[PDB]
């Protein structure tokens, strides 16, 4: 690794996406059936809503895929049909590829309790994944019993990623100790989390800000604001560190129609390093204690 | 080896639309989504001018006649039609052959396939494709990807007949109950 | 292809043990099950004893009780996770002792939290659903235009259920 | 799926040198890239050699 | 006749397997030919019969 300098791919916009293909693509793929642009037309809302609905990833393959097959299918229609010339449109679209393949794909528009979206740096570009805490048995395991409150994990836990949950867990029973002494809910219960794979495992720890958010909100019950996302690494003092894959995750977030976003004031320039029309529609939060996201997540 | 080859020899593929769907009508029943694309195929091809080949699979549950409608494609497309088995195989020589030198050293059964049909533009299905067991000496899947390249396959040699050959008009035809345990690339 | 199986739940420790006995009601689990199975199990008994307690905190059945579980193998590993419905449906119906609602088949992945993922192979699933003489199907609402993607010929007799949430699905086992 | 092949081929026009890909991914036997010791049936030698005895130049893009 | 087909090792370099499918192929039986002889042979009125005393062991593409 360290022999070479390693730049960066992070991904198109989905803006991006639509110039290359109907600048780059499109035509190759024309070109290719030997189409032309008088009988075969497409417009910018079809493409935009192909983006939207038939493809989701940060690569461009599947929209390569799919614009070869709605060409080859006017190709028949014009050969075969009578259309001598194919004029395409959303209303069309159905029949041309078939009916929506993706919905919107976030998981919960509404984040209940315990549950909190995070961007992760995956492999194959970002991703949003929804943190998941639970409640593994009855707080009132005994109305005397002061039993320790131990945690379960699943998803494939790796070794940071043990100590990540066990550094968040504890930072997170400091926390509400000093913030609410009175609440004892992280304190005796026994609480199960999940963390869906994904992200790399360098870039694992950038969900314990997400952790402890959603233990928080599985401690005292109020659901996390909409549309917002968070994501970095406590180093047991509620201090946020930077991370990696800024980029594409803030790509992702966009994706994900999340409006609001937390980042580490250290890669604050990374964000601002990034185009103006990347981060259009949404309200960066630059933080470097976690003490702040409480109340961003939690105003009221 | 090599002159029985079928340079530049293409069957005369036919190219009447409603003539091939009257046929893969009665072939086989239903299959509504793979008539519909093979008759994309041709209509392609027909606007397309000169004769082309991609390559496709056929993944469902058995009993299915798979093998049956790539028989009746074949057929309806006047090419010419072979299959080849690859589940449990470990040796890519039944891909790239021999080196040719060892006494009685065999091409490739795509050679022998070329060498069959007589032209350049046949039908060639490879079945159990998911089966493959790509053990010891094996890896064929690297081979699977060099011969269906669309980009590279239009140079693919064997080691028996070093010299290569164009694989831009044939059809592969894969087939696999299931699509995960097949290689992702492929 | 397709095929359709009889997920049991069966209990191998008497209930009440020691009434004031708290231990916790450890699963057992069969189908020759691979990790991520392993983990789509923990994630389905989890939300079994979150609703239980949503909607029956009296009862401590699913709590403190030792429960054995089979599903039957065959499944790809791809679509083993979409058990998770079923799961939670047989460890429910085990819990109050309700059977299930008859020739009524389910299938799909849960969040922990009730809400259901989408899941692959449908068209098979209901081909041996109908050859399995079952009237009622209840399905993700997003794999729904899937279904639709069918023929009518195959859909008669289908009595289909689209949902999201867990909360529909057990209204619908549990009409009461 | 960014073009980082298409990159690597476009930079490879541009500098008028030959274009070539290697697949290293899940490749553990260090022979593809080493060949053989030339002694047994049919032995081969390393993917290098391949690449530069098709691209013809000494000075290709790898 | 094949005698004991449920005693087959299939071990490195055997795999005969692979050879009794090619040789009692509906198809390919027609034109089967081997390392010795390289000539294709039909085998479609041959009558085969198969002995062992066992079924599940026997391989399922046999
Ligand atoms: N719709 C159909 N129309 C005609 N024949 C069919 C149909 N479906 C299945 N078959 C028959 O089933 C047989 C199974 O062929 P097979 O080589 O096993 O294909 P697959 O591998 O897809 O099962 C074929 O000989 C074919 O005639
Ligand atoms: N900016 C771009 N302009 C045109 N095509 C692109 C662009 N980015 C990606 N592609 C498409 O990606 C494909 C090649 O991508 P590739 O180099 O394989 O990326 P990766 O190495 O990440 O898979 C080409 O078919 C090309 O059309």
């Amino acid at each position: 690794r360290d022999r070479m300098e390693m730049i960066n791919v992070s991904g198109y916009v989905a803006q991006e996406k639509l110039a290359i293909a109907e600048r780059y693509l499109v035509p190759q793929a024309r070109a290719l059936c030997g189409l032309d642009e008088s009988k075969a037309k497409l417009s910018s809302d079809v493409l935009t809503l192909l983006i939207k609905q038939y493809c989701r990833e940060s690569g461009v393959r599947n929209l390569q895929k799919q614009v070869e097959k709605v060409l080859r299918k006017s190709a028949y229609k014009i050969v075969s049909g009578e259309a001598e010339s194919v004029e395409v449109t959303p209303e069309n679209l159905q029949d041309f590829v078939g009916k929506p393949v993706f919905t919107v794909e976030r998981m919960y528009d509404v984040t209940p309790p315990g549950v909190v979206m995070g961007l992760a740096w995956t492999a194959m570009g970002g991703s949003t994944l929804f943190v998941e805490t639970s409640l593994r048995r009855p707080q009132d395991k005994d109305a005397k019993g002061d039993k320790d409150g131990s945690l379960e994990v699943t998803g494939q836990l790796g070794e940071v990623m043990k100590e990540s949950a066990r550094i968040a867990y504890t930072f997170a029973r400091a926390f509400l100790m000093q913030h609410a002494p009175a609440n004892d809910y992280l304190v005796t219960s026994h609480i199960h989390l999940h963390v869906p794979e994904g992200a790399t495992p360098k870039d694992g720890p950038s969900a314990g800000c997400t952790i402890v958010t959603a233990l928080l909100s599985l401690a005292m019950g109020r659901p996390v604001r909409q549309n917002l996302a968070m994501t970095g690494e406590v180093s047991l003092t509620g201090k946020i560190l930077p991370v990696g894959g800024i980029k594409e995750k803030t790509i992702a977030a966009k994706r994900a129609g999340v409006t609001c976003i937390v980042l580490p004031a250290e890669n604050k320039k990374d964000f601002y390093d990034l185009a103006a029309f990347i981060t259009e529609g949404l309200e960066v939060h630059f933080v470097e204690h976690y003490r702040e996201i409480f109340d961003i997540a939690f105003p009221d | 080896w090599l002159t029985s080859i079928p340079w530049g020899k293409y069957s005369n593929e036919n190219l009447d639309l409603a003539r091939a769907q009257a046929v893969l009508e009665e072939d086989h029943y239903g299959m509504e989504d793979v008539k519909k694309r093979i008759l994309e195929f041709i209509a392609v091809s027909q606007l397309r001018g000169s004769t082309q080949g991609k390559i496709l699979c056929f993944y469902g549950p058995p009993g299915v006649g798979k093998t049956s409608i790539a028989r009746s494609i074949a057929r309806a497309l006047n090419r010419e039609y072979f299959r080849f088995s690859v589940g449990g195989m470990t040796d890519v020589a039944e891909i790239k052959g021999h080196r040719r030198t060892y006494v009685g050293a065999m091409p490739g059964k795509i050679i022998q396939c070329l060498k069959k049909t007589k032209t350049e533009n046949p039908l060639i299905l490879i079945d159990e494709v998911d089966k493959i067991g790509r053990g010891y000496q094996g890896d064929p899947s690297s081979a699977l990807l060099e011969l269906l390249d669309p980009e590279q396959n239009a140079n693919f040699l064997d080691h028996y007949l070093d010299v290569p050959v164009d694989l831009s008009k044939v059809l592969f035809i894969c087939t696999a109950n299931v699509t995960d345990t097949i290689p992702e690339p492929l």
